[PDB]
RNA sequence: CAAUUUU
RNA sequence: GCGGAUUUAGCUCAGUUGGGAGAGCGCCAGACUGAAGAUCUGGAGGUCCUGUGUUCGAUCCACAGAAUUCGCACCA
RNA sequence: GAAGACAUUGUCAGGUGGGGAGUUUGGCUGGGGCGGCACAUCUGUUAAACGAUAACGCAGAUGUCCUAAGGGGGGCUCAUGGAGAACAGAAAUCUCCAGUAGAACAAAAGGGUAAAAGCCCCCUUGAUUUUGAUUUUCAGUGUGAAUACAAACCAUGAAAGU
RNA sequence: UUGACAUUGUGAAGAGACAUAGAGGGUGUAGAAUAAGUGGGAGCUUCGGCGCCAGUGAAAUACCACUACCUUUAUAGUUUC
């Protein structure tokens, strides 16, 4: 689990929220290695990871990595497109499939609060939006 | 308070809808139960923390609990429902209450 | 309350030692082949005061 | 279907060295306990014997003991009154008149033990007086509540086929079947023996 | 607390009328009580049965409803700032008739 | 081995 | 509210397979010595928790109920 | 070198936990607490002869009881007191005689009832079923209580009727 | 602090229960017996045991497919501490 700092557990405010030791850190934790492997090399693109062990204590991940600067992958144009620096650190801003479902992001009867993101199916239906000939 | 049996009270039915004859038994309201509608909206709710959502209740003052008999037919065994008054001591069986002659001095 | 007067010992603040006139690791031999198979002796040169 | 091809009818009809019928006692194991609730009462069906010798040992105040020579043979009417205390023990199960409800505490009242007279620990008394009394080959061995285990269902003698015991233990077992529900514990199916009192069978 | 019951402050409204501790009289159960015609209420306290509330004390009105035993009248009651019709339903005991308006007549 | 008074 | 436990001589202790009323102290009698005082025997012991039912045979069992109980469980 | 599938680590589950955390800690009232409940109800009175009408005013009461103490029908008349009978007496039972209630009616106090609504005997379970209207508190909202009904079926009576 | 599960592997000792070929305990009076079991009631048995007959006890007797917890207990089988 996490353990939310708190010096010696007393979070001061009302019983709903009292706890500390069983709050379960709502992004996935095969999310959480790769910003501890992205600061390691900043100058290289995190693409995806995938499983490879588990012992009791240290689920073990890969992550393949891209140099975008090695100019084999700025050529050769099957690969250019994460050269594109809208993709800088791509993954704290939830674009891998490791952080899609941690956004939680398909289509469908179920996902209604998120498709978008959630917090612009937040953000577009309590806006209230007035016209200047009032309807 | 003594309460004979056998009842012959008006039945409904849709078999005689005249008197015929019942038999009088008092109940038990059950195990509350599990897997219900309005306890799952009770163990939904009081899960996780804050805990003791809906009222607890401290404060007692009845001390009988209206006791009520089942008249359970024959014809067709349905029975029905009745509720005469509360009563703190509820005798149920025979225990005639005759002439009583002497007073057990 | 407040924090107890047997709960600030534990943070180093003010409760701990005074080191410099402590002069030694008071400790004896790390053991070797010659303790184990036979001895090596020494002599003393001085005994001294502790803190 | 539990007894449909065999071990009641056709092994049996290979072992047999008396002479003389055979009548099938019973073994079976229905739970039931000192909780004096369920009963082994309601005795079954009645459509055919098991080789009667016993001759029964009462007198009769019976409307059809002017004719009373069609199945049965006892007649004696009611007015034998001081002849019962040791004479006569060649009665297990018997019949009894209507007139006894007023009368009988007269003749049980020393000969309490080997039941010689009726009382209230068990009274017969019948006033079905043609299934029952005009069938008297039908001996009625009970199936009356002993406080943990009485499973005493026959079926026929060494000399009855298959296709006369398709009925026999089929629908007379209505005792443990009927009275067994949510209460009873172990067999709601059975587990049944059956052989009566010379060779070997099978205990499934 | 404060007791103010169905049968509070009638201690005299209801006695028998002094020197008139008996049953009733048979002239009264014979007279008929056609709808349209006007009565008055004074209690009957030897009966209990079909018993008005003690505000209708020598109040007076019409016959809307005749039944088996018991007729009904409407009467005007003061309450607030309007009048209310009320409906009452007594047995015939309670009931005369009065001797204003057929003055009126005659 | 139980055991203490007695004008 | 669930599950288990207790209810006797008058006070205090207890055995009964389900084929018997189990010990002492208050009261009373007798004895032993020369009289006491201790000591001895016998007498005065019972809705036997209150029932009901069971089996051939209930002071003791089965089921139910009133006084006390210990843990447990709490959405009007 | 020790220790070795037990410890340790992780998740879940009971127990322990003012060490901490959050929150309440009734209302009336001759100041407040304290005493009482006058906070929900009922009888009489205060109440000034329709009704309504207050005080921590007065004297009391309730959080129950009843298969009969409900329903019906039939027979009888009570509290007392007088006159007399063996044990019999201030207090026993049996007659006769007066006797408007001076008695009894579950429970506070009023009202009511005499071929009874009281005291005895007989027959039962209307202490049933469907849903509406009406009265007193009332804003003419509701709970509780009661009243006249309609339709069914029952009880009782011989019957009117209840 | 105490259970379970995982990290967690490789081999043996035995213990108690589930589990099964099963062995075998019993208060007067009378039965026959001096008695816990369950029932139809008559024979099977080298025996004539009781003959089911009355003899009498708490239900019969001899007798059986086994009807007593079928305990007292050695054994193959499960899980097992
Ligand atoms: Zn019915």
């Amino acid at each position: 689990n996490r353990k939310r700092p708190v010096p010696k557990g007393a979070t001061y405010g009302k019983p709903t929220n009292q706890g500390v030791n069983e709050l379960k850190y709502q992004r996935s934790l095969r999310a959480t290695a790769e910003e501890r492997v992205g600061r390691r090399a900043a100058n290289l693109r995190v693409l995806n990871s995938y499983w490879v062990n588990q012992d009791s204590t240290y689920k073990y991940f890969e992550v393949i990595l891209v140099d975008p600067q090695h100019k084999a992958i700025r050529r050769d144009a099957r690969y250019n497109w994460i050269c594109d620096p809208v993709h800088k650190h791509r993954e704290a801003r939830g674009l891998t499939a490791t952080g899609k479902k941690s956004r939680g992001i398909n289509k469908g009867h179920k996902f209604n609060n998120t498709k978008a993101g959630r917090r612009k199916t937040w953000k577009r239906q309590n806006t209230l939006s007035l016209w200047r000939y009032r309807k | 308070v003594n309460v004979p049996k056998t009842r012959k009270t008006y039945c409904k039915g849709k078999t005689c809808r005249k008197h015929t004859q019942h038999k009088v038994t008092q109940y038990k309201a059950g195990k509350a139960s599990l897997f219900a509608q309005g306890k799952r909206r009770y163990d939904r709710k009081q899960s996780g923390f804050g805990g003791q959502t809906k009222p607890v209740f401290h404060k007692k003052a009845k001390t009988t609990k209206k006791v009520v008999l089942r008249l359970e037919c024959v014809k067709c065994k349905t029975r029905a429902q009745l509720t005469l008054k509360r009563c703190k001591h509820f005798e149920l069986g025979g225990e005639k209450k005759q002439k009583g002659q002497a007073l057990q001095f | 309350g407040r924090v107890i007067r047997n709960q600030r010992k534990g943070a180093g603040s003010i409760f701990t030692s005074h080191t410099r006139l402590r002069q030694g690791a008071a400790k004896l031999r790390t053991l070797d082949y010659a303790e184990r198979h036979g001895y090596i002796r020494g002599i003393v040169k001085q005994i001294v005061h502790d803190s | 279907v539990k007894e449909l091809l065999k071990y009641s009818n056709e092994t049996k009809k290979r072992n047999f060295l008396e002479t003389v019928e055979l009548q099938v006692g019973l073994k079976n194991y229905d739970p039931q306990r000192d909780k004096r609730f369920s009963g082994s009462l309601k005795l079954p069906n009645c459509p055919r014997p098991n080789m009667s010798i016993c001759i029964f040992g009462d007198a009769f105040d019976v409307d059809r003991a002017k004719s009373c020579g069609v199945d049965a043979m006892s007649v004696d009417d009611l007015k034998k009154l001081n002849k019962n205390k040791k004479l006569i023990k060649k009665l297990s199960k018997k019949y009894n008149a209507f007139i006894a409800s007023e009368v009988l505490i007269k003749q049980v009242p020393r000969l309490l033990g080997p039941q010689l007279s009726k009382a209230g620990k068990f009274p017969t008394p019948v006033s079905h007086n043609d299934d029952l009394y005009g069938k008297v080959t039908d001996v009625r061995s009970t199936i009356k509540f002993q406080l943990k285990k009485v499973l005493c269902l026959a079926v026929a003698v060494g000399n009855v086929e298959m296709e006369e015991d398709v009925l026999v233990n089929q629908i007379l077992m209505s005792v443990n079947f009927f009275v067994s529900l949510l209460k009873k514990n172990w067999q709601n199916v059975g587990s049944l023996v059956v052989k009566s009192s010379m060779g070997p069978a099978f205990r499934l | 607390g404060k007791s103010h019951g169905y049968r509070s402050r009638t201690r005299y409204m209801f006695q028998r009328d002094f020197r008139k501790h008996g049953a009733v009289h048979l002239s009264t159960y014979l007279k008929v009580y056609k709808v349209g015609d006007i009565v008055d209420i004074k209690a009957n306290g030897s009966i209990q049965k079909g018993m008005p509330h003690k505000f209708y004390q020598g109040k007076t009105g019409v016959v809307y409803n005749v039944t088996k035993s018991s007729v009904g009248v409407i009467i005007n009651k003061m309450v607030g700032n309007r009048y209310l019709e009320k409906r009452l339903n007594l047995r015939v005991e309670h009931i005369k008739h009065s001797k204003c308006r057929q003055e009126f007549l005659e």
